[PDB]
RNA sequence: GAAAUUGUUGAAAGGGAAGGGCAUUUGAUCAGACA
RNA sequence: GGAAUACUGCCAGCUGGGACUGAGGACUGCGACGUAAGUCAAGGAUGCUGGCAUAAUGGUUAUAUGCCGCCCGUCUUGAAA
RNA sequence: GCCCUGAAAAUGGAUGGCGCUCAAGCGUGUUACCUAUACUCUACCGUCAGGGUUGAUAUGAUGCCCUGACGAGUAGGCAGGCGUGGAGGUCAGUGACGAAGCCUAGACCGUAAGGUCGGGUCGAACGGCCUCUAGUGCAGAUCUUGGUGGUAGUAGCAAAUA
RNA sequence: UUGGCGGAAAGGCCUUGGGUGCUUGCUGGCGAAUUGCAAUGUCAUUUUGCGUGGGGAUAAAUCAUUUGUAUACGACUUAGA
């Protein structure tokens, strides 16, 4: 149970692909601004791809929030998790990718006793 | 543009519904009567009807009452513009020009 | 309200009938068109003859096979005037053209169903009295359709069979109208007459 | 009785559109028996459902239903606009859509 | 034009029977054997 | 540390709700709902059933009682917008429904004996009124259905 | 031990290109919320 | 000679049906209804009730459908050329 | 006024097409109706301007909060940020029960540059933040180097007697 | 089950006879409920597969070989228990 918040609207749920990204393998999918003179994207013709701009911004009430309602926070050890004791309903713990298996059982045993939500409890389960 | 001779009804439909007054830099609506008193109390105007009285009966202090009103943001008319060709004169069957009293039908449609 | 609408072609125009069918074909209605040899075209016969030979000389130059096909069938000429009113190059237009079955004459599957007319498409409710008309069956024979005699022979054959059915029907509705003679003087008919029946 | 129809049958015409620009959020529903906009005022606010079928058992029922309602009238021949919860899939043009009588007014 | 009835003979020769097959040496020569059952009755199906 | 800690740490206490100004007003029904109206049902398990109206309840619902002998409709709530009301009136002056309310149709299998005996009391004074006018018992048993060529904007119901 | 390219298996589509945008259906797949 | 009606204009006259929106988060301000206690549509939504608690809504992706979309970069008054 | 003759060009053709002829033509009116990223209202992001707010115990006063208007754009200017090599400091950071890299129509966050997580492979160094530095960000320069396709299992493997 | 008609894609129509179900043409008896205030509340239709029961049928084509009326290659055209 997190803080009460309104309905989160992203206003663009789609990843921005670059113009001519799926046609050439040399062109990555990261959005980079087309700065030509005969572009069909810079001049914004109809039926083409949309450009990301400041109108696509999310509400500040619903900014940096997961669909659970909490914010994310990378947790390395126990000392980096005890700071979130009085803020369990706002932030959520997230065990880092380079954490060994002997320390993930320690972090999950500590956040359970403190009520801090861990976003990745299924990481490196010996099953 | 197209200008006309308004009656008391169509002036009253604009000051109450689309009435906005410019205080120091901001477009402020005329929701309360003491707001007008705090700006035009030197000229005797202390209600929203004292603004309307200066409009239809143009007194010696019409300029300060007219400069106080923000320009009315009118909408498109509800029953259309009438004639299909707008950019001819109203005498030739268009929209612009010195239309007379028929403006009162056209303001309430746009409001 | 009918699932399949059967439109008679006799006494109708071309452009005012194909427009009121191609709209109904995009509405989900199945329309069959029978007796297309009696379909009529406004204007005199020689003008509508000149507007086909002006189109008959229109073909692809390097290969006349790939050019515009010049059909002689009156059922297919009306289908040509209807496929220009449907966006046939899309998948939506291909589904509207499968909803139609346009025939020459009245086929034995479609001879026992009631045919309709379209009052905004008759040749008499639209044209002025004193204007010349053009029968599509007389037009098709003069440009190369070979099947006028095999249809009018079979059209005269069904009219003998349709007159024997109607002579049985008008002799039966007379017996129905004579069986309503005992419906009078009853208290039930004096109560249905007060309720609009 | 041989009939159990407590709705009004109707066809999906198209979306709200220009010559080229279309709006998929607003559809056009033709009501059978209505030729004037004065007769289309009775169907305002009636819930429109599109009954179609599928193959997966999601409720023990292959039949799946999308919902919608009536917003306003369209044109002069009695065309009725309709906004839906999820939009119609643009293949169902000329498909029989159901127009119920609830919420009633009489 | 449309063909709707083609009536054959009863005892055909082996010439047109060889025409109907591409391999007369592998065929069982069983062409028009069930058609000869039509001529075995009185002839109600023949004159029909 | 894999991520630097924030600086502000906003408050965990939830803000109290503001005093909204919305009162509970009684519902004004339409003029076609008088006590004793034959009602045509649109949705539910008893759709198309012509049935007798008795009384507006408190929680914006209507009393649908019977007759259970005629068409088999028990004591049942209904919504006001889901009902087409006709122009046929039946007497309601001998109906003893006063105790039926929101607590009577509240959920807590098996049919309660209170629901069975209260159905026969109400359906005793109604069928004696139905039999006074001709063809009303046959009218309520039959279900409603729209035929071909019917235009519900034209119908009077 | 990446990409170009390419093999097999699996899924999908294909009436003279392919690829894209808005919206939805169907198919595959998935997180979150609930006590 | 006396009325009616059409047309135009006005009402701080009444009232039915439909659509979209619910943003704000203790109180304050401005008014109304009352003899008063108080109440209210009065500086922006609550009250009641049902179903489900699962891929059902939704997200991604493939495909289909309606409509739209002529390969960019560059020099150019002007590039799909 | 309309129509007709005047009125003849080359691939097959253009009121956009079908087609229409008391016209869906021409001329003139009446209303009804259709729709722009325009207009009016509302939500949200961002910019600019005018303002409120150091009082203590509890944390950004380059902050919070209120109100109003505005938002196109090549050449070009400026500001806020993202990513990489390396260095000072710091979290007594991460790691041989698995670091970096790579693969992933699996998930999440940011308008975006990108960041994060799960699974597979892998075998050993690497990262967050505050700053400093720079042969620091690529799609096309008939770019360089290296590698590989369509063409294509096609052209062809035919002078000099076998 | 009897007698005909229908070939424009007939594939349908009309009629005789008995058997049987229902009849709301009129008058009764009993049952409905809790799908809990609505959720299309599923009743059609298309093709295929695997099982039971019953009747009926018991072959060809290609390659290879061969002929030249044919022939770039395929095809075509012949022959061979
Ligand atoms: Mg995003
Ligand atoms: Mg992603
Ligand atoms: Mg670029
Ligand atoms: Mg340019
Ligand atoms: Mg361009
Ligand atoms: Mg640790
Ligand atoms: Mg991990
Ligand atoms: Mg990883
Ligand atoms: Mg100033
Ligand atoms: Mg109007
Ligand atoms: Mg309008
Ligand atoms: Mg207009
Ligand atoms: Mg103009
Ligand atoms: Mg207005
Ligand atoms: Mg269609
Ligand atoms: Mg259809
Ligand atoms: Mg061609
Ligand atoms: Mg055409
Ligand atoms: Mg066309
Ligand atoms: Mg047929
Ligand atoms: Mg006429
Ligand atoms: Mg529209
Ligand atoms: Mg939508
Ligand atoms: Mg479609
Ligand atoms: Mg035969
Ligand atoms: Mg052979
Ligand atoms: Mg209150
Ligand atoms: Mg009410
Ligand atoms: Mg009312
Ligand atoms: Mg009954
Ligand atoms: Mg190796
Ligand atoms: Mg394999
Ligand atoms: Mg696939
Ligand atoms: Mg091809
Ligand atoms: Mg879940
Ligand atoms: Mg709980
Ligand atoms: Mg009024
Ligand atoms: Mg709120
Ligand atoms: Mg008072
Ligand atoms: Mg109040
Ligand atoms: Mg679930
Ligand atoms: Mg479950
Ligand atoms: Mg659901
Ligand atoms: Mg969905
Ligand atoms: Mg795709
Ligand atoms: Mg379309
Ligand atoms: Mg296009
Ligand atoms: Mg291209
Ligand atoms: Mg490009
Ligand atoms: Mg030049
Ligand atoms: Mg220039
Ligand atoms: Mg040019
Ligand atoms: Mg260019
Ligand atoms: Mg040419
Ligand atoms: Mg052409
Ligand atoms: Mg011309
Ligand atoms: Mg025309
Ligand atoms: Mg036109
Ligand atoms: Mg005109
Ligand atoms: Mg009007
Ligand atoms: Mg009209
Ligand atoms: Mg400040
Ligand atoms: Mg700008
Ligand atoms: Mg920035
Ligand atoms: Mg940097
Ligand atoms: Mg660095
Ligand atoms: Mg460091
Ligand atoms: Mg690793
Ligand atoms: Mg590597
Ligand atoms: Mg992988
Ligand atoms: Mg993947
Ligand atoms: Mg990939
Ligand atoms: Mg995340
Ligand atoms: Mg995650
Ligand atoms: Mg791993
Ligand atoms: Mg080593
Ligand atoms: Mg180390
Ligand atoms: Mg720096
Ligand atoms: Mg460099
Ligand atoms: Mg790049
Ligand atoms: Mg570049
Ligand atoms: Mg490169
Ligand atoms: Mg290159
Ligand atoms: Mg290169
Ligand atoms: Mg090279
Ligand atoms: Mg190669
Ligand atoms: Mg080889
Ligand atoms: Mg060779
Ligand atoms: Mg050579
Ligand atoms: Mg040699
Ligand atoms: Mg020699
Ligand atoms: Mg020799
Ligand atoms: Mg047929
Ligand atoms: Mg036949
Ligand atoms: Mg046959
Ligand atoms: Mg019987
Ligand atoms: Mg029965
Ligand atoms: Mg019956
Ligand atoms: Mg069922
Ligand atoms: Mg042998």
């Amino acid at each position: 149970a997190s803080l009460p918040h309104p309905k989160i609207v992203k206003k663009h749920t789609k990843k921005f692909k670059r113009h001519h990204s799926d046609r050439y393998h040399r062109v990555a999918e990261n959005w980079r601004k087309q700065k030509g003179i005969d572009s069909v994207v810079r001049r914004r013709f109809r039926g083409n791809i949309s450009q990301p701009k400041i109108g696509y911004g999310s509400n500040k009430k619903t900014k940096f929030l997961s669909p659970s309602g909490h914010k994310t926070f990378l947790v390395a050890n126990v000392k980096d998790l005890e700071t979130l004791t009085m803020h369990t309903k706002t932030y959520a713990a997230e065990i880092a990718h380079n954490i060994s298996a002997k320390n993930r059982v320690v972090i999950l045993a500590r956040a359970k006793a403190l009520g801090i939500k861990v976003t990745n409890p299924k990481g490196r389960l010996a099953l | 543009v197209a200008y006309g001779y308004p009656s008391y009804s169509t002036i009253r439909q604009l000051v109450y519904k689309r009435g906005f007054g410019k205080i120091n830099k901001q477009r402020v609506p005329l929701s309360d009567n003491a707001i007008i008193e705090a700006n035009l109390g030197k000229y005797g105007i202390l209600s929203i009807d004292d603004l309307i009285h200066e409009i239809i009966t143009v007194g010696p202090h019409f300029k300060q009452a007219n400069n106080f009103l923000w320009p009315f943001k009118l909408s498109n008319p509800s029953g259309g513009w009438g004639v299909p060709r707008k950019f001819k004169h109203f005498i030739q069957g268009g929209s612009f020009g010195n239309r007379e009293e028929f403006i009162n039908k056209l303001v309430k449609s746009m409001n | 309200v009918e699932p399949v609408v059967v439109i008679d072609g006799k006494g109708h125009l071309v452009g005012r009938l194909a427009s009121v069918v191609a709209k109904q074909l995009l509405n989900g209605q199945k329309i069959v068109v029978v007796r297309a040899e009696e379909l009529n075209i406004s204007g005199e016969f020689f003008r509508n003859k000149l507007k086909y030979h002006d189109f008959l000389r229109k073909a692809t130059a390097f290969n006349k096979t790939r050019g515009p096909f010049h059909f002689r069938a009156p059922s297919r000429i009306f289908y040509k005037a209807l496929r220009g009113m449907v966006s046939h190059k899309t998948a939506r237009g291909k589904a509207a053209l499968e909803r139609l079955k346009v025939f020459e004459g009245i086929p034995p599957p479609y001879d026992k169903k009631k045919r309709v007319v379209v009052p905004q498409a008759l040749r008499v409710l639209r044209l002025k009295p004193g204007r010349k008309y053009t029968t599509l069956g007389k037009l098709s024979t003069s440009v190369g359709w070979k099947y006028e005699d095999v249809v009018a022979k079979l059209e005269a054959k069904r009219k003998v069979s349709s007159a024997e059915y109607y002579a049985k029907k008008r002799a039966f509705t007379k017996k129905v109208a004579s069986a309503n003679a005992t419906a009078a003087e009853s208290d039930v008919a004096k109560q249905l007459a007060a309720l609009g029946y | 009785a041989e009939s159990h129809r407590l709705y009004v049958k109707g066809k999906h015409l198209s979306y709200q559109r220009s010559k080229r620009v279309n709006n998929p959020n607003v559809s056009l529903i033709k009501i059978e028996g209505v030729a004037t906009p004065q007769d289309a005022q009775f169907y305002l606010g009636k819930r429109i459902a599109y009954v179609y079928r599928a193959s997966k058992e999601v409720r023990g029922s292959k039949i799946r239903v999308m919902w919608g309602k009536v917003t306003r009238t369209h044109g002069n021949s009695g065309v009725v606009r309709a906004t839906f919860r999820n939009n119609l899939p643009a293949k169902t043009f000329g498909a029989s859509v159901r127009i119920f009588l609830y919420p009633s007014n009489i | 034009l449309r063909s709707l009835t083609t009536v054959w003979a009863e005892h055909l020769s082996d010439e047109v029977k060889r025409r109907f097959y591409k391999n007369w040496y592998k065929s069982k020569k069983k062409a028009f054997t069930k058609y000869s059952a039509k001529y075995a009755q009185d002839g109600a199906g023949i004159e029909r | 540390s894999a991520q630097k800690a924030p600086k502000w740490y906003p408050s965990e206490d939830v803000a109290a709700l503001k005093k909204t100004r919305k009162a509970a007003r009684p519902q004004k029904l339409r003029a076609s709902l008088v006590p004793g109206t034959v009602l045509i049902l649109l949705a539910g398990r008893f759709r198309g059933k012509r049935v007798v109206y008795l009384k507006h309840l408190e929680d914006n619902t209507l009393l649908i009682s019977g007759p259970f002998k005629v068409n088999g409709v028990p004591l049942r709530r209904v919504n006001a917008r889901y009902v087409i009301a006709t122009s046929t009136k039946v007497s309601v002056e001998g109906v003893n429904v006063e105790k039926f309310n929101v607590e009577y149709f509240a959920k807590e299998k098996e049919i309660k004996a209170e629901r069975v005996e209260d159905q026969k009391v109400v359906d005793k004074a109604l069928i004696a009124e139905i039999k006074k006018t001709p063809l009303l018992k046959q009218y309520l048993s039959a279900s409603f259905s729209l035929k071909n060529g019917d235009k519900p904007h034209m119908l009077k119901f």
